[PDB]
């Protein structure tokens, strides 16, 4: 019994995170009433992982929702699986954070975040035996972005020993709400780097470009980003739920504690030809491909840490092992040399809702680092002027705390360079 | 009679445990319940089966085994399984989560807090012998209580129990079925803590086991069930003169006299022959000739290296089935004049042979084909270094870099321990070189 | 894409064999650390074949057979050849030979004073000849005074043999040579004899009643070209190839090079590597071993080969290096690694 | 080529062939270690925990 807490803060964490339930709560045969309606004893072997069990034989899932303005959760208890979720887990303020770092991280999130850690100690004391804890949000705004990595740093202070794992959506000025998402980003990373083991880097640029140059979709949504991001929540985290372990997947991803950003891939991504069966060598050429990442960096300007990959559905592993073992002795190039065998492959028999099946990719590469380099270039654009910093000066911030998070990321973006060559 | 405790640490050796129990079972005619029809001596006896199973008045006939695992998934297939009448709950044991593969985190960390509840169960097994020869050691080197908790209850068996034998049946890592990537780390901090504590180690490589069921069994991607169930003959070739009548190996002592002139190089070499699959329509049986000239073939070795580029220190045939002495020395006599076998000038160039009439039984709907006649021979050979040459530099490149190094330092191992278990390995290397090389 | 790593930077064939396979497009060369490779062209010494064959699902392929520095080692070959059944102490085609270890250090010291002695009574050629593996430091003498005291001098085993005092002598000239033979055996253990060899020929007359002056009796290459002072006079670079030194065996002798020299040439080739192959074939191994060897050969005047010496590491002749090492990629490399004639090798077959 | 101490029983027998003659830490320093490393993993979460107070 190793159950996981998953906190889902801001706009963006909630709309993500309740179409990852949405996901997930399909795949394990839970109705949005919480019953259990599958034909598949798998879809209750790791079911205890991320739902409780309560009365009745229903299935609750082991999540806070967290935000401090109530309009977005307010979408969530009436969207589509809105009455799964426990009352008591829905957390949220009046106020807002306006887009605000320091909103989210110092004075409004600092009001809210005591009751939300006692929903998290209440969630953690009926736990058999807690993995750890998993957070979805954006860095660009304010509560996801401020408040998440308050939270975090809480989280750490209370669980020092339990892993800590985040699905992190990096700004980008393409698809960007406010022009301060470089200050929050910057602000946020920092607390990342240094109170999370495992971070999938999600780029709303990657995500859009997907939908736009591959899904052929002319007009991308938010929604359309985020069944994206639902698809690759429910492919990192197949070897949770289905017949390993957060700690366990921490140790083989991250060599070094600081250099633990991933680069998530999911495959297929079709156009609406949907129909086609896809074969494994196809299945392997598009996981590896940049047009199936979404971190929105090219893994040809860095090198690979490690690797992981998890395929999903009946398919033949003799294959899947000639064809990833092709990939490698291939390209072998553009992975470390220093890390012997640092590429591994997982295969799972229950594929996605409505594929025959799917393959998804975890990349630790430096190329990560030109991700960074991008936010630090925008940061210093602004900061430089001192430009719009009033906002977060406002709230009791210094530019001092600027200048540290600035140097912050340009050491992070040196050491990715270094173990690049 | 004297009495042999297995101990079967981590999801590798709880997995090869159960497969090596279920085979005992079938050799010495006990069914899962406990119950041995031919024992005619009810809750009692000192047979040679003995050794491995104690009786109780209800005539049920008790494994002298205990299963430790810091996670519970593992055992609770025992405790669930179709054997899991044979043991009562105080032999299976296991904590609530693991050591994710970290090697500090099952010595120190986990390893501290559940030590004493290990050997307390240990000592409940010890004090049903009359006559404890010593203990067998299952484990892997990769994982993080195969290779953290292992070393330490080693150590702590040195205190408790000086005078007996530790005997390790250890899994050596391999990419193929292996995905993580710090075992390296792992096999070379267990194997420097262990070495002093261990008189006889039997390495079996992964690799080795997996291309043999592809190549001889037809398996296009084995399971650890299939890798298991024929691991559970070559530890069931090694163990029978244990639990059967016979006058080689018949104690642990025996183990470390016939294959170890050296202390530090205690990693004989496993060969067995022949693995047929059952699928076939139907086999050409083969002769003793033909069975023993393939111990000296890379192909069925429980570690791949080329034995024609050592040298052997000793070596024992161990037969079972329809072998008669006349044959084996017709077949040693032939290989001798067609093989490279270099000797040592220190140690005779001779073979200690054993037969045992009964042939390999096997689990019904297995893998492995119904042969009249197989052999198992155990070589020390320097040739085996090479598996620590390719180990050892795993970890060089790893650690050249302090790569994963992080998450040994952060459950309280030092660094330095992984240098002084370089160093260590490093010499026995050494070793194997002034021993083998001109 | 097949990928192969160079690890022999001094190696002037397998630095034509890598341009070759570049060439083709379909090879790829990584950092001489990567363990994913299909081919090693590997370091002369102390090569690692411990770590060849566990990379999963690459076939891998080196340009080195473990075990055959007891054919190309001066001291190992002797011993080989005298505790060899397949050779025997009674060896027809090499020269009496004898393992010499220096005072300062089994030796057959005594054992070669006896055939000494035995000579010097009989009133025969009494002339030997010392030389070791740690050499560029050759002595040839007919007292065995100086051959013993000169190895004590050394630190280093050696080697004490019958030197050839009738060699086989080209006119005009009256001058020394030795003949080298090119000869690949591939991952099945095929021997494949180059047919192209080149004599190393002396441009100094030979001269019988003083071996001091070592440069009319060593046919080396470097000594010719650096203590030689008719180098390049009768061939270029004291290399005669096998169509002149054939047509020149019809003129003078009434004879061809084939029936002469080369069935014996094949017979040694054949009977040195049968020998070994049960050390160090690689069939059932985990990886493929082929390797190209250079056979040094002697002719005497009754036309009789002996067997000089076998190198693991040869060079080639200038003139011959694209066709071999192309010969190298066809036979060696592609065979196992195939890419998307009239062969330039003889293959001697045999029984596995 | 010589054979020597055959055993013979009713399960098997055994014998020896020859072709050619020749030519720790005690229960206090074991408590040490693992008291140590326990104490480095206190101090280092002393200082996780410091560094998260300031
Ligand atoms: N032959 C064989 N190898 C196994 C088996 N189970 C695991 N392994 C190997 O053991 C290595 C990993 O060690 P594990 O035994 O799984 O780890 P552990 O001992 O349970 O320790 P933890 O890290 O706490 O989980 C890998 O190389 C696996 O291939 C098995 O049943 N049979
Ligand atoms: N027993 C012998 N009788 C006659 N000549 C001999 C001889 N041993 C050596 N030589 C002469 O020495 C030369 C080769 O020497 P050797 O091969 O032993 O040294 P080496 O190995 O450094 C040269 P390489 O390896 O390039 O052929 C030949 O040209 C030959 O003329
Ligand atoms: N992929 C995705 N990104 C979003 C979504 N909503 C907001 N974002 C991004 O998140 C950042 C804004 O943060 P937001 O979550 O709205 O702020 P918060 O509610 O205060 O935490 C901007 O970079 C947006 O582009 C969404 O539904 N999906
Ligand atoms: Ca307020
Ligand atoms: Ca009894
Ligand atoms: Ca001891
Ligand atoms: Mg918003
Ligand atoms: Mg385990
Ligand atoms: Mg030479």
């Amino acid at each position: 019994m190793r159950e996981i807490v998953h906190i889902q803060a801001g706009q963006c964490g909630n709309q993500i995170g309740a179409k990852f339930w949405e996901v997930i709560s399909d795949e394990h045969g839970i109705d949005p009433t919480g019953s259990y309606h599958g034909d598949s004893d798998l879809q209750l072997e790791r079911i205890n992982v991320y739902y409780n069990e309560a009365t009745g034989n229903k299935y609750v899932p082991r999540a806070i929702l967290v935000d401090l303005e109530p309009g977005t959760m307010d979408s969530v208890r009436s969207g589509p699986f809105g009455q799964i979720f426990r009352p008591d887990n829905f957390v949220f303020g009046q106020s807002g954070a306006g887009n605000n770092w320091a909103k989210g991280h110092y004075t409004e999130g600092a009001e809210l975040v005591d009751s939300v850690l006692d929903v998290v100690r209440k969630e953690s004391e009926s736990c058999d035996c807690l993995q750890g804890f998993q957070l979805t949000h954006s860095l660009g705004g304010g509560t996801g972005s401020g408040m998440g990595t308050l939270l975090i740093s809480k989280i750490r202070e209370e669980y020092p020993d339990r892993i800590m794992n985040t699905f992190s959506v990096m700004p980008s000025p393409k698809v960007s709400d406010t022009v301060v998402e470089p200050y929050n980003a910057t602000l946020s990373v920092h607390q990342l780097v240094e109170n999370t083991d495992e971070t999938y880097c999600i780029d709303n640029e990657a995500l859009y470009d997907i939908c736009f140059r591959t899904l052929k979709l002319t007009t991308p949504t938010y929604g359309d980003l985020n069944h994206l991001v639902s698809a690759t929540m429910s492919g990192v985290t197949t070897c949770l739920r289905f017949p390993a372990d957060l700690r366990k997947l921490a140790v083989n991803m991250v060599p070094f504690p600081r250099l633990h950003f991933f680069m998530p891939g999911f495959a297929p991504l079709t156009s609406r030809q949907q129909y086609r069966a896809l074969t494994v060598p196809e299945l392997t050429q598009q996981m590896f491909d940049s047009k199936n990442m979404m971190a929105a960096c090219d893994p040809r300007h860095g090198r690979y840490l490690t690797v992981a990959a998890i395929f999903r559905g009946r398919m033949s592993m003799k294959e899947v092992d000639e064809q990833m073992l092709n990939v490698q002795n291939k390209n072998s190039s553009y992975f470390v040399e220093w890390i012997p065998n640092n590429v591994k492959t997982a295969v799972c028999d229950i594929p996605p809702r409505g594929l025959k099946m799917s393959a998804t990719f975890i990349g630790n590469s430096t190329a990560i680092q030109e991700l960074f380099k991008r936010i630090s270039e925008q940061f210093t654009a602004m900061f430089r002027r001192k430009a719009f910093l009033h906002w977060y000066t406002g709230e009791g911030m210094d530019e001092m705390e600027f200048t540290e998070a600035e140097s912050n990321m340009n050491d992070l973006v040196s050491e990715y360079q270094q173990y690049q060559d | 009679m004297r009495e042999c405790i297995s101990i079967h640490v981590g999801q590798a050796g709880v997995q090869i445990g159960n497969a090596c129990w279920e085979l005992y079972c079938l050799e010495h005619g006990i069914q899962p319940d406990g119950q041995m029809p031919s024992d005619k001596t009810i809750g009692g006896g000192d047979d040679s089966f003995n050794t491995f199973f104690s009786e109780t008045g209800a005539g049920k006939h008790v494994p002298r085994a205990v299963f430790v695992d810091l996670e519970p998934t593992v055992i609770d297939e025992v405790r669930t399984g179709t054997y899991r009448q044979l043991f009562h709950p105080e032999q299976l044991i296991t904590g609530k989560e693991d050591a994710a593969n970290n090697y500090a985190r099952g010595h120190y960390t986990i390893g501290k807090e559940i030590i004493d509840l290990v050997l307390d169960r240990i000592r409940k097994l010890a004090d049903q012998c009359t006559g404890l020869q010593g203990f067998l050691v299952f484990h892997s080197f990769g994982g993080g209580t195969g290779s953290g908790f292992t070393s330490l209850l080693m150590e702590r068996l040195s205190v408790d129990y000086g005078k007996k034998s530790k005997l390790e049946f250890s899994i050596y890592p391999a990419p193929q079925v292996s995905t993580a990537v710090v075992e390296p780390y792992n096999s070379i901090l267990t194997t420097h803590t262990t070495l002093e504590h261990s008189d006889c180690a039997f390495m079996v490589d992964n690799e080795a086991i997996y291309d043999i069921c592809r190549r001889n069994l037809d398996i296009e991607r084995p399971t650890y069930t299939n890798l298991n169930r024929l691991i559970s003959q070559i530890v069931s070739s090694i163990t029978a003169s244990l639990r059967f009548d016979g006058a080689l190996n018949v104690d642990l002592t025996e183990f470390q006299t016939n294959l170890v002139p050296y202390p530090r190089i205690h990693f004989p070499l496993a060969t067995y022959a022949p693995v047929i699959s059952a699928e076939k329509a139907y086999h050409e049986q083969l002769s003793v000739a033909e069975i023993t000239n393939a111990c000296f073939e890379p192909a069925n070795q429980m570690v791949k290296c080329d034995p024609r580029h050592g040298k052997y220190m000793a070596c024992c045939l161990l037969y079972r089935g329809d072998v008669v002495p006349k044959d084996v020395n017709a077949a040693i006599a032939t290989i001798k004049t067609k093989r490279s076998i270099q000797f040592v000038d220190w140690c005779p160039t001779g073979f200690k042979v054993g037969i045992n009439y009964q042939p390999p039984t096997v689990v019904p709907g297995g893998d492995l084909a119904k042969v009249q006649r197989a052999v198992c021979m155990l070589s020390n050979t320097t040739a085996i270094a090479e598996a620590w040459a390719r180990l050892d530099h795993k970890f060089d490149l790893m650690y050249a870099k302090r790569a994963f190094v992080h998450w040994y330092v952060g459950e309280g191992m030092e660094e330095g321990e992984f240098s002084e278990a370089r160093e260590d390995m490093a010499a026995l290397e050494k070793d194997y070189e002034e021993v083998g090389v001109d | 894409m097949y990928t192969f790593v160079v690890r022999d930077e001094n190696s002037s064939v397998y630095a034509e064999v890598s341009r070759l396979l570049l060439a083709t497009g379909q090879w790829k060369r990584l950092r001489k650390d990567n363990p994913r490779f299909n081919l090693m062209l590997g370091e002369r010494n102390r090569l690692p074949f411990g770590r060849l064959g566990h990379e999963p699902g690459l076939v891998q392929l080196v340009n080195y057979y473990r075990g055959a520095d007891k054919l190309c080692r001066k001291a190992s070959l002797v011993k080989l050849i005298k505790t060899s059944p397949e050779l025997s102490e009674s060896c027809t085609w090499f020269p009496e030979s004898y393992v010499i270890y220096p005072t300062n250090l089994t030796d057959e010291r005594e054992v070669f004073l006896a055939a000494y002695n035995r000579r010097r009574e009989g009133r025969e050629g009494n002339v030997w000849i010392a030389k070791s593996s740690a050499g560029a430091g050759i002595l040839i003498s007919s007292e065995a005074s100086e051959l013993l005291d000169f190895i004590d001098e050394q630190g280093q085993v050696h080697v004490i043999q019958k030197y050839l005092e009738k060699p086989l002598l080209l006119e005009p000239g009256h001058r020394k040579f030795d003949i080298r033979s090119w000869v690949l055996v591939d991952h099945l253990y095929n021997i494949y004899l180059y047919r192209e060899g080149v004599l190393r020929t002396s441009s100094e007359p030979y001269n019988s009643a003083n071996f001091q002056d070592k440069t009319c009796h060593l046919t080396n290459h470097c000594i010719q070209k650096e203590y030689s002072k008719n180098y390049g006079r009768y061939e270029e670079g004291n290399e005669m190839f096998f169509e002149e030194f054939n047509q020149y065996l019809m003129d003078a002798l009434n004879t061809t090079l084939e029936n002469s020299i080369l069935l014996q040439i094949k017979h040694i080739i054949r009977s040195c590597l049968m020998c070994i192959e049960p050390a160090i074939s690689t069939k059932h191994l985990h990886y493929q071993s082929f390797q190209l060897f250079g056979f040094d050969f002697m002719v005497d005047e009754e036309l009789k080969v002996w067997l000089i010496e076998v190198n693991g590491a040869p060079a080639c002749a200038q003139k011959l290096y694209a066709e071999l090492c192309q010969g190298i990629v066809d036979v060696a490399i592609s065979s196992v690694f195939p890419l998307a004639p009239t062969s330039i090798f003889i293959k001697l077959h045999h029984h596995h | 080529m010589e054979v020597i101490e055959l055993n013979k029983c009713t399960s098997g027998q055994s014998f020896e062939v020859i072709l050619k003659p020749p030519s720790d830490p005690s229960l206090e320093e074991i408590q040490k270690k693992l008291e140590a490393a326990e104490e480095r993993r206190k101090y280092q979460e002393a200082e996780l925990l410091k560094h998260l107070a300031e």
